[PDB]
């Protein structure tokens, strides 16, 4: 949430990030919240995908 | 609920992504994956580029 | 031909969407320019209840009459 909202002293835009590494480090890379619709987008690595599948 | 949800996957198997957006179904397809006789004929698609690559 | 409206699929490749779509023009542009010129003239000129019954004056959208973006 902090990454997708930016630091309080340095607010960010709608769809952006402080850095490419900061956005790509976490599983989530994009979030959109409508009045009731939720949209999310992950870029999952193969090892993380396998671990999630096993879990 | 899963009965009223939607999931799309893009990988070496599935080359497309599906979005429902704001009541409009849109599929994104990268150009670097498949060509399929790429051309600029219809206006129903949207050309999207990169900031650095400056290409569709 | 007049019996019913034909489907667009047959003539879809005829042209493109918004082929003859032209932008609009502002209304009363000359009048707004005249008001702006008069106001500017007055501005740069400035910068540089009697007992009579009829003495009182007769006290009889979203458009900028002055024609200046506030």
């Amino acid at each position: 949430a902090s990454e997708m909202a930016g630091p309080p002293q340095m607010p960010n835009d709608f769809l952006s990030f402080q850095d490419i590494a900061t956005e790509a480090a976490h599983p989530i890379r994009l979030f959109c919240r409508y009045i009731d619709r939720i949209h999310i987008f992950f870029r999952f690595t193969a090892d993380e995908a396998r671990d999630l599948i096993q879990r | 609920q899963w009965e009223n949800s939607f999931v799309s996957v893009y990988s070496k198997d599935n080359p497309n992504l599906l979005f429902n957006m704001c009541g409009f179904e849109c599929r994104i397809l990268p150009k670097c994956r498949t060509s399929y006789e790429e051309f600029t004929h219809k206006d129903g698609v949207w050309n999207l580029q990169n900031e650095v690559t400056k290409e569709r | 031909p007049t019996g019913e409206v034909l489907s667009l699929v047959g003539k879809l490749e005829g042209t493109r969407m918004g082929d003859k779509a032209q932008r609009t023009k502002p209304q009363m542009q000359e009048e707004r320019r005249a008001k702006r010129r008069k106001r500017d003239e007055d501005r740069h000129d400035i910068n540089k209840i009697d007992e009579t019954y009829g003495v009182n004056v007769q006290f009889e959208g979203d458009e900028d009459v002055y024609g200046e973006v506030r």
